[PDB]
């Protein structure tokens, strides 16, 4: 939130109006969103002991 | 005579506020365009908050 809040500041001093700034962030987070749901892949159709290894993936990264 | 003083009588109380002149109603006037030039860039989709 800061990083987009910096990159705003910059954006102020050559005099955009703010809701065109906040309406940009609103497409491209749709769009970029859009984009990251069509390249992840699925992991359903493994089994059940694959599925555990997938949370022993994101457990040791939480920790 | 009660008193070497003989205090006036004033008609309102003390520290009531200021009557009839030139500006009376034009200080109303600006109290409501001060307050009316807060919300005066919150109008339309393209405002402020």
């Amino acid at each position: 939130a800061s990083a987009l809040l910096d990159q705003a500041l910059e954006l102020i001093q050559k005099g955009i109006h703010p809701i065109k700034i906040a309406n940009g962030f609103d497409e491209a987070a749709k769009l970029a969103i859009s984009k990251l749901e069509e390249t992840c892949d699925d992991i359903s159709a493994s089994n059940d002991e694959l599925f555990r290894d997938f949370l022993l993936r994101a457990a040791k990264t939480s920790l | 005579n009660f008193g070497s003083q003989t205090p006036t009588i004033v008609v309102l109380k003390e520290g009531t506020d200021a009557s009839q002149g030139k500006g009376q109603i034009i200080s109303n006037i600006n109290a409501c365009v001060a307050v009316q030039e807060a919300l005066k860039p919150t109008l339309g989709p393209l405002g402020s908050d």
